[PDB]
Parts: structure tokens; C-alpha cells; sequence
């Protein structure tokens, strides 16, 4: 009595996966779809990185001493550190976050002169917080005041037409003095006003004296369009203006760069390298990343139902 | 276990069938022997490689930072962002859960299918020359040496060649 | 539908079959008789519970308020919240629909499968002692009394003991 | 000939469900997956609630008469009410919603004194807008004013270092007089200036006489950190600051409280109690909730196809 | 196919079956001919029609403008919108990729089961009067004319009528 | 030997589709699920359309000459155009997009006279910037100024209570003159304070001369509630108030109107008409739209595998 049989393979102990109707059912082979192994470095290989070190991202636009070496740069991968600072002298940017969001995808920046020549005022206003080898204030800015103490500052109009291919990033500052008296000493008595106008933008600023500070503001000037500054004091004038290069990623991290691993997905704690559809590492990422899931492990059957002998 | 072969009528798998996925095991006058099946192993594997192509190495979506982790952004917009992110997490954790659980349901049943298909292939080959024992084996009603066993495995078995003997072994009554 | 047994080659169910999901109904010299099957009935509910254990009693995520009901917030932001929220509703209403529709199809086809799987376990066990209607009955070609019927029911039926008798009845 | 037949159970009581192929096929048994059964109550069992009633949430910081018993509270479920009010005297908070959102997850507040002692000035400025036994003020606040009518308010500094382990919620106010005449009566005459300066926060304030109001402003002062108040009038100063307890959940509702039902999903008109994955009750919920869908019913099969006899 | 009929034991399809989806091709002493089973074509078309019924004519919910392409909005909110929008697109693109991929799988296998079912019926209908060849044919063992082949398609084949006769042929 | 053979149909020209395991497998027939056919027309049949053309949406509230046509417009579909503007005399609405969004769903506006009368001043303030056959003003506003140059402005109070059953849109404006002398010439000398108070809104305004503008401000006033205005110059008065008619959809487009095609899903580049569940036309849609995807095509199989001989 001859016979032939039909059957399938099995291993001693397979791996447990979940199906629609059963939990932890053993199969011959399965593979992981959720990446949990993190590379604790910023993988810069192939990219041209910019570790901003002690320079805050926004510093690059106004130019405090910590950013002297980043006033112009080119990068497809910008790495912000926690110890970076945008300022040298009290004050915040308005919209600081969207400006970061814009700079993080700029591909770097390049400065160009606006060519403002000033008549009948003092240009060389300085602070000891900003003083350095180069100049005694923000590198890209000019602190404008009266020819003498308490002297009247003239009503003034300055305009800049963007002569370029792409939109310009225009930064100006408003000076809030330590006191009314101090505001008088730099710009003279009288109520002061700053108005900035392009064909998109229209905004009025009054100094609010009381606690020494310089608050900065910004807009995006259309190519061929003109901006207009009218001011009778407390005005921090741009000397240069930035132009964005190409396309970059912006990472906030405390991990060191490593120029010998290819990275596409980044987060506060390094790099995720994975052709896996999902990741459990970090929910806040930047680049081409696996989707963040809250599960540690999702095993996907690469084999059949394991039935031991 | 939809097709009732694996974890159904086939009692168990063979721990010593490393030559492939689905196989044969003969018992003739010349002893015992195991050989594997290329046609049906490959049919299954190709349909499993297919699933991996679909999920592994897919082009990821572009991601950009909307939060700020160094200097915290205004509270209200921070909560809207946080809320939105957590909805995504809920959505994608749902999808992944289900994607995998479904692909795993299909993988197991697709595998069962190939076993059942091969079994039905062999069942039809042998025709009247054998009977099913209910455990996945065929009681062959004629002498089938190593060459004969080979012909079955590689689908060249000629039932008309052995029919006459087999019937004399199956119908054990007068007509 | 997929397997062709339930609402396929089998006409209908039995409203009288209260003892279980799938079962046998024998007719012979000693009246009728219906009796359920365990393994295949049990197996099917093992699966249906599995589906339920994956849906019922989930751990949900916590979500804080982002709106304000009593002090209407800035419409710009609210309308963004309202967009997102309604967009989320669309994604879930979809999933819910498709999950429930998808899982249901699988339930229908899995249950038809357990019928077939059992039907084939029997077909094989009888060997050449019985033929097939195609309506889900096996015409047995020998006298199988009520105590013989039960051997078939729980896989102890020895076909060899009735084979010679059966074969002549098929002529 | 004798025969054995095969089959499955059936009923008359069959439920119509939906599959990928047919809408309204009949199965033996089904089970609803969308929750529609609402409880018209806020479920507070196993928790520790705080129904705020007439007391508006931010009222717990400054202490108008409505909010007297809620000045320090311990809670993991804060309930706002339609009737709650934040103020007694006309005035508003800055970034009120932001503050509300951080208060709702505080775990409740604990209050501590700031060690503020004043002399050369009056401390007891009351109003008829807040009544306890007649004219009163904000309980956690002091309205500072000149020693008599038209008397000059002294120039002052007030410092407070956070002694604790967690951050502190410093609230101060500015008083905007009915007219210049009224401001000259309360405090001195002349420019009035307030500066609130922490290590991470600078902001000058000047009062604007025109309509009677008191505007409240705020910061989170970090541990070991000092906040500094320099002012010459129009200053509603805090007597007490506030520290958060742990974790709580905020709710808005009109439903009454019930300590005999358990639940984690709350909304506009009550609580959702369910193990179901979806709900059709309210698109806007808080806590740990099933997902809102728009279907009334999505029935899951729990039996086979029904083909009655 | 999960059932092993279409692109399985059945070598290929028939480029001349205009009547329906599945048919009967008979060979006899009378000559060759081809028909088509209505019941199994119709059973398969409704399951495809039902698939399109759930996907076509869907009522969608209303959505209003949240941004402004003429006078651009505050870039904080703006970017949050864009960021969300991008994720929404990714979810739906994923779901559309999956719905179709998943539905097409079930469609192919559903049509295959139909083939399998129809074969199954004819097998059981023919009883001990015919033997399956393994490529989708049944060798009928009694002489069976155009009227006779009719009874199989028409599903009214009294097997008893031809048993004794076609059995004798099965031994010889 | 007589044989009966079973088998399926095939075509010479199958279509390619994708499954879970196969990609590019061939089927008898397939159906597209992604819409790519666009109508370059705004499909208005059935609708009551409004093509605002030269007139900006917020403009319909104040009434510059461009919006004389639509001062009390009525539609269920509001089509903005790129050339449309909201103002003629320089100046900007505050929280403008919030107002825009509200107006887009409003069903149109019905203007109702607020019933304000003034003596002791002039109410006929017109300007050349807004000509309507000679100098005029915004048709729903009144420019209040002194009887003669440098005459003092009387402290005025005007109250309006909402007699309707639905909220009332209240617009007013703060005119900022050019010079300090300009402001004194049209109104009094000294601080010009505007105060607007309802039972859920309190706000004050100070004019900022130096660059001329009328900046518009709004509030939603509930039924049987009052708005009070207290001012002394620089104030631009409402003549009429607005009420929303019902429901509408707002579209932004450069596409022409067509009253012969019908549709319900709109975007900047036309109308999408489709039963199909997805679309690859434009991601930024308004109305009842098919879900947007990235794929050009996704074919759904409507027939078995194509196996030709
Ligand atoms: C005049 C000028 O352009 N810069 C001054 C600067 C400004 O007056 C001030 O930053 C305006 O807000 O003051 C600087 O000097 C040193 C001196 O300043 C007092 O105001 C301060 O109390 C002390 O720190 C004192 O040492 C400065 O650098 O900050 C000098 C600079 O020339
Ligand atoms: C003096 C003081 O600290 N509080 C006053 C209070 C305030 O001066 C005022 O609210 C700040 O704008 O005014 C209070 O009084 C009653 C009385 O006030 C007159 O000024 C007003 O003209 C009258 O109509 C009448 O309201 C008050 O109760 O708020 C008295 C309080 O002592
Ligand atoms: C008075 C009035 O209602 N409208 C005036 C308008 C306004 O007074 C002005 O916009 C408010 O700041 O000014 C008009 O002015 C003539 C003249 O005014 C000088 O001050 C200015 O320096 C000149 O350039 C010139 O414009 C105007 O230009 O429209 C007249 C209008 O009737
Ligand atoms: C949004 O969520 C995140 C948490 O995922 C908050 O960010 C952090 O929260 C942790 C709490 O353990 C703290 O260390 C910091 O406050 C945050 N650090 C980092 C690196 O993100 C964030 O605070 C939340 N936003 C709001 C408004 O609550
Ligand atoms: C966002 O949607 C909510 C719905 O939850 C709106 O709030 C409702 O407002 C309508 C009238 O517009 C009332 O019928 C309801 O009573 C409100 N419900 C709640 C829970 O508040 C809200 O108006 C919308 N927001 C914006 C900015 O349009
Ligand atoms: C968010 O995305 C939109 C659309 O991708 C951006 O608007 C486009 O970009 C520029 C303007 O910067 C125009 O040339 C295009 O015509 C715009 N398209 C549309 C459809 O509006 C928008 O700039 C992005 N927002 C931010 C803050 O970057
Ligand atoms: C194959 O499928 C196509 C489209 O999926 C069918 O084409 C439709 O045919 C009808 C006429 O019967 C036309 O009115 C429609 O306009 C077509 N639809 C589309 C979307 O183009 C076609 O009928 C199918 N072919 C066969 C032979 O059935
Ligand atoms: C099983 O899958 C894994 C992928 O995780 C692979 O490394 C392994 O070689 C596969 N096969 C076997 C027989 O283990
Ligand atoms: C069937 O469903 C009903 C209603 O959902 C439920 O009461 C019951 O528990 C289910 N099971 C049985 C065996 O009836």
C-alpha cells in the first residue's frame, strides 16, 4: 500500500502576530513595521549642514556678534541649538515663529545693500551689549538718532525697490527707551511714529518708553515692489536685506552631526533611518519620515501559520 | 484557516522541510522520502514579496516643524497644534493597527489557499487511482516506485497507465 | 458567499437547531434526529469574539478643550478648529463605515467557511460508502443505525467495516 | 437509502447589516458599534470635581465675590458654567483663553503670599462693583492709592523671588481712570508708568484715562527667578500668587453633577459611558472618548447569514 | 485567485463568450457549442454593482474657506493650516491607495469563487456519471447529445437515467 | 468521448489595476475613482449668485463707490474677485479675515438705520479719495467733525439697542489725521478718546496722527443689548447696521460665471462636478467636494482577471 502525502513547513518556535480575529497567533516568519531604533546623531552625509551653534536662527537677519559668521550662508540642512540667541540687547521679534518657519526652508540667505544714505542725522548709534571687532551695533542695522542731545529729529522718508528675481526679507526695528526723558535725549521731544508701507503691507508703530528694548518687525517685499519707511525717531533702519537661496530642512536638536550616515528624517534626538512605514521614536519630526504611531511593535507575517510537529 | 488545509485536515507542519514551503512525503516499497514544490512555494512568496513592496520602502511624506521646542510658542495655538497632532496619532495608530491585522489575516488565508490548491491539483492528477484519507495523504491503489512518485510531484503522472490495476484494487467486489 | 455553502448549495438554515451553530440531521429506520457540532461551532465563536475583543473596550487618548463655548473665541482660529474637527469627522465616518462593512464581509465568509470545512471533513471520512446530493446530504449506501450515526458525528466511523456492503449498493 | 445531512442554525429574529457587496443583507445576530445613549449628568465618581457655578474660571486668581470659596481648590475635574463671571469691576485679562487653557489642566490652585508691605500709601481702595458687606475689591489683590486726594504717589519697586519648586502665576492689574481729573485725584498728577520685569519678561504699561476699567496681565515666574514691579500709580498689585497642584481635566457644561456614575468622556450636555469604538452624541468632547462619527448606526455582524426555513 | 480556478486549473478565458461572464463549452457527436450560465454571472455582477453603490454618489459634507489667496493671512495660523492640510491629503491618498488595492483584491477572488462554485455544482450534479479532467472539463461517460448537454446547463439532469450505462463504461 | 467544459470569459484588451499582492495585474474591465475633469466655470444654475467684481466683501459694510451695487446684497454663493477692494480712503479693518469668513456664510446683508442724529457738529465730512460725482464718503458712515476749524468737540454719547431677533454687525472707525495740527483743526485740542461698550465688549481707542488713515472696528451685538459710543473727535460713525440674511457659500475665483451648468463643489480654477469619491484637480476646495488625493488615477476593477490564450 503505497501513499503520497501533502504538507507544509514549520519552525520549532515561530513569532506571534495579531490578525483580525486572533491575538498572538504564531506564524513561521514575521517582520517589524514600526521603527524604534534611533540614531543619536544628525546624519549629514550628502547634505550641506549648518550647525548654528550659539547663533539663534533669527540672529542671521539682524546680526548680533554671535552671528557674525552666519550673516550669509548656504545650506540644505539647518541645525538649531538650544543655546542659540537672536539678540544682543533686550527685545523680541514679532511673529518670531513664522519667521523661523520661513528661514528653516530658505536654503540659506544672502545679504544685499539697500543703499540708504542719510543726511542731517547721526547714524552711528551704539550699544555695549553688541560691541565687537566689526561694529558697535547689529551688523545689518543702523541706529538712527539726532545730531545732538535733545535735538529735534526730522520727519524722514526712505524707500527701497526690490530689483530682483525673488522676494526680499525686510527687517526694521522700533526702539523703546528706558524712560520718556531718555527718548527725548536721543530723538527729541514730541510724540513719535513709524509707518512702513509696501503694496501688501501697512503698519503704524509708536515707541512705548519704560523698559529699555528693541522690538523688530518684518515683511516680504514683492519683486519690483517698493517699501517705504516714514519716521521721526526711535527707528532702527535696515542696512542690508536678505534673499533666500533654495530649499532646506530645519532641525532643533542637541545631538552632534555625523557626516557618515545618510539621513532623511530628523527630530530633536537625532535621525530616523528606516524604510519602515511607521515609527515609535518621536512625534515631532522633519523631513521624509515614517508616520508616527503610538504602538511599540506591529509584526507583519512574512510566512504561514506555524504548526509545530 | 479559511481553506481548512493548514491547522485543519493537515494535522501539522513538517519541521524538517527546509527545502521549501509546501511539500510531498511519499511512502513506497523503496522506503520514505521528502521533496518540496517550486511552483506553489513561488506563487505564495511572490504574493508576499508583493505585500512588502507595498509597505516597505514606500515614499514617505514631507514633514516640517510647526512647534517650537526651545522657546515655547503662544499657549492657545500650541494647544490647537497639540490637539491636531494627537488626532493624527490616533488616526495613524488606528490605520497601522488595522492595515497589519488585515494583511496578516490575508497572509494566513492566502498561504492556506496554496496548500489547498496544490492538494486539489494532486487529487485531480491521480483520478480514480487513489483515495483521500482525510489527513492530507492519498492511499494509492497501485505500485508506485520512485520514478512514479517523481512523476506525480512534477505533474507528468499518467493515470491511464495505471488505471486498470487500481480499479482491481479499489472495487473489491464482483460487478 | 465566497465558499458556496451557506445560501449556496445548502438551501436554508434550521430554526429548530438551538443547541449550536452547525449540526447533523440523520434519517433512517429509527426516525429523525438533529444534533449540533462543537469544534466547528466553537471555532467560529472563538473568531467572532476575537473581532469584538479588538473593538470593544479600547483605551482612548485624552483630549483637552481647544474651543470656548461660553466666550466665543477669535473666529479665524475657531473656523480653523471647526475645519479640522469636521475634517476628522469625515475621516472617522469613513473608517467606521469601511471597517464595519469590511469586518462584516469577513464574518459572512468565515461562517460559510466553517460549514464547508466541516462538510469536507465528513466527505472524506465516509470514503466510498456514500455519495453526494449537492444539497448537503450524503446518501449512505448501508444501514447506519442511530448508534452508527454518532460515530460519524465525532470522527470514529470506520469506513472499512461498511465498504464491501456499500459498494454493491452502488451498482 | 439512509442519509446524514448538514446544516446551520437559523432564526426569524434576524438583523439587516451592511457589507462591501450588499446594503441590507440579513445575519443571525448583530451588535451596535456606535454609541447614542447619553447620560445627562457630569459623572464625578472616582474623581474629585469642582463645579465653579457663578465663579468664572480666571476669577480664582483675583477673587471677586462670586469666587470666594474657590480661591484655593483641589480638583481633577474642573467644571465651568455658562453663568460664571471672571470680574466684578469692568476689565479684562490679556491672552485670557491661553490662561484659561493652562488653568484647566493645573490640578487646581494653591495660593501663597508674596510678602508685600506698603507704607506712605493707602492699601484699601474699594468699589461698589464688588460687594462683600458693601464696598469691597478683589480678595487676592490690593488697590494701592495716594494718602489723600491729589497727593503725589511715591516712586516704588517691588521684588518677589519664586521660592518654590514649580513656576508661579503672577497677576497684576492696571487701573484706567474715568478721566485725567480722576487719575490726578487717586494717585499724583503727571505721567504714570508701570514696568513688570522678570528674567524672561519685560513690558511697560501706561494708564489711559477715559473709561473706568481694570486690565489684568500675567506671567509664569520660574523657580529661583525674580519678578520686579516698578510703578508710580494706577497699579492693582497682587497680594498673593498661585501655584498649580498636578493634573486636571477642564469641562464646559450645563449638566448637573453625579457621584454615582463613572465616566471619562464629557461634553456640552453630559457624559458618554461606553466601551464602543464610535459615538454619535456630540462632535465636541473632552477626556478619553470614542471617536465621533456621523452615522446613527453601524451594525457589526456577530453571527452567520440568515436564511430562514 | 484564492480558489484556483481563474488563472488556476482553468488554462484561460474565452475571447468569444459575449453572452456573459462564465459559460459551458461542450463537445459531442453532434458537434461543438458554447453557452453561458445566467445565474452565476448575475450573482457576480451584483457584488460588483454593490461595490460601486457604496463608492459612487457619496454625499460629502460642506467645507468653507479658511484661508485667502488674494489678501494673505497671519502666517502663524497660515502655516498651521497648510501643515494640517498636508496631513489630510496624506491620509486620504493613503486610504484611496488602500481602498482600491484592497477592493480589487476582493473583486478578483470573488469572481474566482464564482468560477469555483459553478464548477462545484456541475461536479455534484453529474455524480458518478462523469470524471473531472483537471483543466475544468468533465468527461461524461454516457453518450450525450445537444438535448442532453442542455439538461446540465438548464440544471435539470436526472443522473439515474444514465448511471448503469456510464458506470459500465467506467470499468470496461 | 463527450465532454462538457466550464470556463470564464476574457477580452483582447484588458485593463491594468493594483491589488494587495500584485501591482499591474490585468482585469477584464475597470473604472476610474479619481476625478480629473474640471469645468473652468463657476456653475451657478440653481443658485442665486453674487459676482462682487470690483467690490471687496468687507466693502459691502461701509459703502465705498465700488460697492454701491451690493450695499444690501442677497445671495447663497458669494464670488470674490482679485481686483475687489474694501476701502477707498486709506485704512484697514481689524481682525479682517475673521469678518470676511463671517460675511461669506451670511446669506447677504440687510442694512438697518441706527437712528443717530447730531447737532453742534457737522456730519457731512467728505473726501476726494472717494469720489461719487464730486467728493463724498462711505455711504453707510458719517465723518463727524467740528462746526469750524479748531472748534472744540463736544463729549458725545450715542446708544443703539438691537430690536431684531438676530445679531447686528456694528462697524465704526477711528480716523487718524495727518499732522497734530490736522487733528486739532478737525476736532478739539488734546487727547481724543473713543469708548465703545456693550454687555460683552469694552474697548477704547486713541488716534495716532503722522500718517492719515481710517481704521475700521467691529462688534457683533446681540438682540435687546445696547452699544454705547463715547467720543470727542476722530470717531467715524455708523449710519446703518447690518443683519445676516441666512446661509451662503463663499468662493474665491478668477473663473467666469455660468448659469447653464450646475454644481456644488467650487475652487479657484472652476467647478468640480463628479459622483466619484476622490479628485486630483485642486486640494483647496469649498462646498460639497470629493476628497482630494495625490494620484492622477486609481482604477477600481469591475471584472475578473483577463487570461487570454
Ligand atoms: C547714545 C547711544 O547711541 N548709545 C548709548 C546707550 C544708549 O543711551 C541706550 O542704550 C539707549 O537705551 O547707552 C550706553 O552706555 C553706558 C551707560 O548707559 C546708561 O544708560 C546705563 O544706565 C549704564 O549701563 C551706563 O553704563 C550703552 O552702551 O548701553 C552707551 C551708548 O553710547
Ligand atoms: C476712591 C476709590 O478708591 N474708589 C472709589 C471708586 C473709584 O474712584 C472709581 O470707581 C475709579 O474710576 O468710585 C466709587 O464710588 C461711588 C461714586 O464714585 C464717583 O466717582 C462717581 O462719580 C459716582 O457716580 C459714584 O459711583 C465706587 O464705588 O466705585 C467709590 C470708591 O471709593
Ligand atoms: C476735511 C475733510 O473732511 N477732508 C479733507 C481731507 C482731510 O482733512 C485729511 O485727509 C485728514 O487728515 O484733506 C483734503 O485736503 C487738502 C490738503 O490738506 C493738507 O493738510 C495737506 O497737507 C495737503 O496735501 C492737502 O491734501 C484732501 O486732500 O482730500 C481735503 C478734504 O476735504
Ligand atoms: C504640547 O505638547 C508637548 C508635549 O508633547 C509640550 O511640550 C513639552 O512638554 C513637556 C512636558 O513633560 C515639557 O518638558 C516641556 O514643557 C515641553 N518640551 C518639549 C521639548 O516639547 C507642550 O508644552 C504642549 N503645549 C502646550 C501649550 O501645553
Ligand atoms: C464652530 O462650530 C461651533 C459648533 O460646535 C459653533 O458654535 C455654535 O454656534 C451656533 C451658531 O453659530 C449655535 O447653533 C450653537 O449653539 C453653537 N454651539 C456651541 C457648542 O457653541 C461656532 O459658532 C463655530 N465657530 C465659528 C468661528 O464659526
Ligand atoms: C501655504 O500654502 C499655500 C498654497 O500652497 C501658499 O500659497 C501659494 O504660494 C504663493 C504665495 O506665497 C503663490 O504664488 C501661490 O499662487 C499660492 N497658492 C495658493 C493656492 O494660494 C501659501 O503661501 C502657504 N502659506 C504660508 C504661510 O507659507
Ligand atoms: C467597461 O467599463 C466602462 C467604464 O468603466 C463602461 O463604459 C460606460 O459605458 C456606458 C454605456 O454602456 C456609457 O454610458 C458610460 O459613459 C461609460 N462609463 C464611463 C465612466 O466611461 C463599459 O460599459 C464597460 N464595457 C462593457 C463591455 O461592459
Ligand atoms: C524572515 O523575515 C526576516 C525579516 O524580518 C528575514 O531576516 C529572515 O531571513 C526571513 N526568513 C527566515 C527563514 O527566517
Ligand atoms: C446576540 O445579539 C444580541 C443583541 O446585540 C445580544 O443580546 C446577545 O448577547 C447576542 N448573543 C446571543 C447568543 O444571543
Amino acid at each position: 500500500g503505497d501513499k503520497i502525502c501533502l504538507g507544509h513547513h514549520a519552525v520549532a518556535n515561530g513569532t506571534k502576530v495579531n490578525t483580525l480575529t486572533e491575538r498572538g497567533i504564531e506564524v513561521v516568519n514575521a517582520t517589524e513595521t514600526v521603527e524604534t531604533t534611533n540614531i543619536k546623531k544628525i546624519c549629514t552625509q550628502g547634505k550641506r549642514p549648518t550647525d548654528l551653534g550659539q547663533c539663534g536662527l533669527l540672529g542671521t537677519l539682524i546680526g548680533p556678534p554671535q552671528c557674525d559668521q552666519f550673516l550669509e550662508f548656504s545650506s540644505d540642512l539647518i541645525i538649531e541649538r538650544r543655546e542659540g540667541t537672536d539678540i544682543c540687547y533686550p527685545g523680541r521679534f514679532t511673529n518670531e515663529e513664522s519667521l523661523r518657519q520661513i528661514l528653516r526652508r530658505s536654503g540659506g540667505i544672502g545679504k544685499e545693500s539697500m543703499g540708504f544714505t542719510y543726511s542731517g542725522i547721526r547714524t552711528n548709534g551704539a550699544t555695549s551689549a553688541c560691541t565687537r571687532s566689526g561694529s558697535s551695533f547689529y551688523a545689518e542695522m543702523k541706529w538712527l538718532l539726532s545730531n545732538s542731545d535733545n535735538a529735534a529729529f526730522p520727519q524722514m522718508t526712505k524707500a527701497y525697490r526690490n530689483p530682483r528675481n525673488k522676494p526680499a526679507l525686510i527687517i526694521w526695528g522700533v526702539h523703546h527707551s528706558e524712560s520718556v526723558s531718555e527718548q527725548t535725549k536721543l530723538y527729541g521731544s514730541g510724540n513719535k511714529l513709524i509707518t512702513v508701507r509696501s503694496s501688501k503691507y501697512q503698519q503704524s508703530f509708536t515707541p512705548n518708553p519704560g523698559a529699555r528694548r528693541i522690538d523688530f518687525h518684518w515683511l516680504l517685499l514683492d519683486p519690483n515692489d517698493t517699501v517705504t519707511f516714514t519716521f521721526n525717531g526711535a527707528f532702527i533702519a535696515p542696512d542690508r536685506t536678505s534673499f533666500f537661496r533654495g530649499e532646506s530642512l530645519g532641525v532643533q536638536s542637541d545631538a552632534p552631526l555625523d557626516s557618515s550616515c545618510r539621513g532623511d528624517c530628523f527630530h530633536s534626538g537625532g535621525t530616523i533611518v528606516s524604510s519602515l512605514p511607521f515609527q515609535n521614536i518621536n512625534s515631532r519630526t522633519v523631513g521624509k519620515c515614517p508616520r508616527y504611531v503610538k504602538q511599540k511593535s506591529l509584526l507583519l507575517a512574512t510566512g504561514m501559520r506555524n504548526v509545530p510537529e | 484557516g479559511l481553506f481548512g488545509a493548514i491547522a485543519g485536515f493537515i494535522e501539522n507542519g513538517w519541521e524538517g522541510l527546509i527545502n521549501g514551503w509546501y511539500g510531498f512525503r511519499h511512502q513506497n516499497a523503496q522506503g520514505e522520502g521528502t521533496a518540496a514544490d517550486y511552483k506553489s512555494t513561488q506563487s505564495a512568496i511572490d504574493q508576499i514579496t508583493g505585500k512588502l513592496n507595498r509597505l516597505i520602502g514606500k515614499t514617505n511624506q514631507q514633514f516640517e516643524l510647526i512647534d517650537n521646542e526651545f522657546n515655547e510658542i503662544e499657549q492657545q495655538i500650541g494647544n490647537v497644534i497639540n490637539w491636531t497632532r494627537d488626532a493624527m496619532t490616533e488616526i495613524w495608530s488606528y490605520n497601522a493597527e488595522l492595515l497589519v491585522a488585515m494583511e496578516n489575516q490575508h497572509t494566513i488565508d492566502l498561504a492556506d489557499s496554496e496548500m489547498s490548491k496544490l492538494y486539489e491539483r494532486v487529487k485531480k492528477q491521480l483520478r480514480e487511482n487513489a483515495e483521500e484519507d482525510g489527513t492530507g495523504c492519498f492511499e494509492i491503489f497501485h505500485k508506485c516506485d520512485d520514478q512514479c512518485m517523481e512523476s506525480i510531484r512534477n505533474n507528468t503522472y499518467d493515470h491511464t497507465q495505471y488505471r486498470t490495476e487500481s480499479l482491481q484494487n479499489r472495487i473489491q467486489i464482483d460487478s
